């Protein structure tokens, strides 16, 4: 009956173990930053990931050796190359044969003006360098992608190295390591993984953030643009290398009929296409590694931040949803720059946007973190063509990332977003605009419940759906309440109860009853305590008739959570582990045989009485123990000493002493109606323990 | 007895969030996509002034 | 690499109804009551629905998303939450008889 | 037995050939005639 | 005793061995329905009768 909640919760709980796959993908990369100078502190990595040709990152030490890094593009050649190195201009041989991937070499100077070598040989498609100063040694990525190791070396001054870098960088602790790797040797990360996603001014701290409903229906107006980032190749400006789409920032004012409002937009893009236009193998020829270009399978984000009544109340969200009207954005013109001969031009291309989800980011400007609005679009593709002429592509669909600009200097998009936030609300006035003691009080809180609804709501059956469909939730935290409940409960004590039975049940396919069983395994008191103990995982087994200890547990865990408010969503696990154990720690059991009832009791009482005329009857453990491992079990709502009570003092008729024996609901709510003192006496005493 | 496919539908009810908890993470970390092309020399012309 | 197509629309839920309401002729009375004996389930409803694609997204969840704001949801749901302020010691008011 | 790392994907890795042998076929193939049958009208008393 | 009431506002009382009415009351009905199970009646008291 009721009781059925436990017997779903351990058994969907598996399903854990699939939401908990995804947590471990969603199981966070800190950056990029400006190329800016600092002392990131031990035991944080360095992943750094530069795209133009230039001096790396360097360290300084001033007392100790010189660390350089040079970075060397595919298709050339064993020739002589200039760069940059700590300020005095260094000439390094350059010797390539890998034609996608770019490579880096160490350069080491013995002392401040020591000798020049070039080492370190590093091959990764994504151009990610990883770096670490820790226990007394610093460590250097080294060997060839995708799996290799880290160089150490041991010089003076590990705590004050301070590397400025002149890159995109992130700063990881060493517990993602398996992270750090999986996110250096497996291409670039995508960027909503990150945190900063803007890669605007560095911060070390930041952090990602009875009721009443309040609702905002405002409308928005935003402004967006794109981005691009272009490098050249080696050689002599004959061929690029990378063309792709980075992420921006604009902020701009609008009127919402009075208010200069001023939004604050931010843009990116993931899952975008690498069109490859190979060129020939000559060194002298227009070659183009990767063209990134949008396409039906890629999409684009926007994180919308402004002043509002309405958005200083988004740190808890009831309910969102999006309105949105398409967009239609088309791009312009871009033409290369080819010293001899004609350069080819881009043209065409042309996409829509309509949005497909919301929820919600964070963003920072210079020093002030932000709750912002992520806005999901899924893109279409169009109409007019997108062609490269003075080559041989042509026929393609999509938009490049080239020149999405198209000479505009923002992209119009209005819509109307509506949002319910939850606000503390101690009465009902002073209703704010911007943004332990538990376990006393349900123990205080579990002596005024009644007892008819109370047999009632036991009666009912529930399951997943009823437990909460009664208490408010937040959206985003909803997500996850019955997933973290369900992990909770499979690591509960009765979890390990009925591992143990099914493990020395199937043990057993290799005492005090007649013979070997897995049920069977003051010393009399001791050893039916022990069964009755064991006993109580038949609750679990569906082998029971009418009502039982575990639906009455159910049914006043209900009522005491609808009744309190003090219990955050955090919190109703370790409620709901606890009470499914400590609950009834008095349970008695009785079972049926040839006219003949045997009970027993967990805290060491037993009786045998007839169904007759209820007298004494001398106690057998054998054939207790003989009937009670294959046969109908019954909750003793009503055990012997109220029953006799209730024979003596009350003249009641065979059939309702036993349908008693039996527990029918019906005729144990009828004594209920008749308020007799006994059963009141009982129920009571059966309630006041239900307490942590 | 087929009665049990509505007491179904509200059983895996909370599991709807679940499918939430898909989309609302596949479109996040979706993975580039390489595409390969054909085995045969594209560049025609060289520079020409 | 083609500009998506539109993509389809769906028969008016008045034509449903509509269709549904003229197809009560076709049915069988034992064979029915044989068929309501057997029990169901999520597996054994979509036998025949759910055609072998690899562009399923395994419809009985999207029923799911739109069987939770139905009325049986919300009936429940209210029953439910009557028990309980009945069980938490409600003052019944002076129309509550 | 084995009792290894954190949780796997043991279960729903059964149920995916679980749900592809013949016990599947034979449910399906069973609802499929009883669907039938119900609808058993353009031809009178014709199953055997 | 077998109490039998629908939605559209009729109820009846009989008796099982033989099938004649017996007069109804709220009181007993109102009692039984909270806690005793109950059965859906394909073959309802019309056509039983």
């Amino acid at each position: 009956m009721a009781s059925l909640i436990y017997r779903q919760l351990l058994t969907n709980s598996y399903t854990v173990d699939l939401s908990d796959e995804i947590q471990e993908i969603g199981s966070l990369l800190d950056g990029p930053y400006q190329p800016t100078t600092f002392n990131p502190p031990v035991d944080y990595w360095m992943l750094l990931a530069p795209t133009t040709p230039g001096v790396i990152v360097e360290g300084t030490n001033n007392t100790d050796r010189w660390l350089a890094t040079i970075l060397i593009e595919p298709n050339v050649q064993s020739e002589n190359r200039t760069y940059t190195i700590f300020g005095i201009q260094e000439q390094l041989t350059v010797s390539n044969t890998s034609q996608d991937q770019w490579k880096f070499i160490d350069v080491v100077k013995t002392t401040a003006n020591g000798s020049i070598g070039q080492y370190g040989p590093l091959l990764s498609s994504p151009k990610l360098y990883a770096v670490m100063k820790h226990n007394e040694k610093l460590y250097t990525y080294e060997g060839q992608t995708p799996n290799a190791t880290t160089a150490h070396y041991s010089t003076t001054n590990y705590d004050s190295v301070n590397m400025t870098a002149f890159c995109d960088f992130y700063i990881i602790p060493r517990s993602e390591e398996s992270k750090c790797t999986e996110y250096i040797n497996n291409g670039l990360p995508p960027i909503q993984n990150t945190r900063n996603v803007v890669p605007l001014s560095l911060t070390a701290r930041d952090v990602i953030h009875l009721w009443k409903e309040m609702q905002y229906n405002r409308d928005i107006t935003i402004r967006f643009k794109f981005a691009n980032t272009i490098i050249k190749s080696g050689g002599l400006g004959y061929k690029w290398s990378e063309i792709s789409f980075k992420p921006a920032n604009y902020q701009y004012t609008y009127t919402r009929d009075g208010e200069e409002v001023t939004a604050h937009t931010t843009c990116s893009v993931n899952g975008m296409n690498d069109f490859s236009f190979n060129g020939g193998y000559l060194p002298t020829d227009f070659v183009v590694s990767k063209f990134e270009v949008i396409k039906e399978n890629s999409y684009v984000y926007i994180d919308y931040w402004d002043d509002s009544q309405a958005f200083r109340n988004v740190v808890y969200v009831r309910s969102l949803a999006a309105n949105l009207n398409s967009v239609m954005c088309t791009g312009g013109s871009y033409n290369f720059s080819l010293p001899v001969g004609q350069w080819p031009v881009l043209t065409g291309g042309a996409v829509s946007l309509h949005s497909a989800g919301v929820t919600l980011s964070t963003q920072f400007t210079d020093f002030v973190s932000l709750n912002s609005l992520r806005f999901r679009f899924r893109l279409a593709v169009e109409e007019p063509h997108f062609k490269l002429t003075r080559t041989r592509l042509d026929r393609l669909y999509g938009l490049p990332a080239a020149d999405p600009n198209n000479g505009k200097e923002y992209y119009e998009i209005a819509g109307r977003f509506s949002l319910i936030s939850l606000v503390p609300s101690n009465d009902d006035y002073q209703t704010p605009i911007a943004n332990g003691e538990l376990r006393e009080e349900f123990n205080a809180l579990s002596q005024e419940i009644a007892m008819s609804q109370l047999i009632d709501l036991a009666l009912l059956p529930l399951d997943m759906f009823s437990m909460f469909s009664g208490i408010k939730s937040t959206i985003d935290a909803a997500k996850s309440m019955a997933t973290n409940v369900m992990k909770k409960f499979k690591k509960s004590g009765l979890a390990n109860s009925v591992s143990t039975l099914t493990d020395s049940l199937s043990d057993a396919a290799s005492s005090i009853g007649s013979s070997a069983s897995a049920w069977t395994d003051s010393s009399v008191s001791t050893q039916t305590s022990t069964i009755s103990r064991r006993l109580r995982l038949k609750e679990m087994a569906t082998q029971t008739e009418g009502m039982n200890f575990d639906d009455i547990s159910a049914a006043v865990l209900k009522t005491k959570i609808d009744k309190s408010t003090q219990i955050s969503p955090n919190t109703i696990p370790d409620i709901v582990t606890e009470a499914s154990e400590k609950f009834i720690p008095n349970r008695a059991y009785r079972v049926i045989n040839n006219d003949d009832v045997f009970e027993a009791g967990i805290d060491g009482k037993f009786f045998a009485y007839k169904v007759d005329t209820f007298e004494e009857i001398p106690f057998d453990v054998q054939k207790f123990a003989d009937l009670v491992t294959d046969s109908p079990v019954i909750s003793a709502i009503i055990d012997f000493k109220t029953l006799k009570n209730l024979n003596d003092n009350y003249g009641i008729s065979r059939q309702q002493a036993f349908n008693l024996l039996r527990s029918d609901p019906r005729v144990l709510r009828e004594f209920i109606n008749q308020d007799n003192p006994i059963i009141r006496n009982r129920i009571e005493q059966l309630i006041m323990q239900c307490r942590l | 007895m087929a009665s049990l496919i509505y007491r179904q539908l509200l059983t895996n009810s909370y599991t709807v969030d679940l499918s939430d908890e898909i989309q609302e993470i596949g479109s996040t970390k979706s993975q580039n996509v390489t595409i390969n092309p054909g085995p045969f020399a594209q560049t025609g012309y060289a520079p020409v002034n | 690499n083609s500009v998506t197509v539109r993509q389809d629309l769906e028969r008016q839920l008045g034509e449903l109804r509509e269709e549904f309401n003229a197809l009560s002729q076709e049915i069988a009375m034992s064979q029915l009551i044989d068929l309501a004996l057997l029990p169901l389930d999520m597996f054994s409803m979509f036998s025949g629905i759910k055609s072998t694609i690899d562009a399923a997204k395994s419809m009985a969840t999207n029923v799911m998303k739109k069987f939770k704001k139905s009325g049986l949801a919300n009936s429940v749901s209210t029953l439910t939450d009557s028990l309980s302020d009945a069980a938490s010691s409600i003052s019944r008011g002076s129309s509550i008889r």
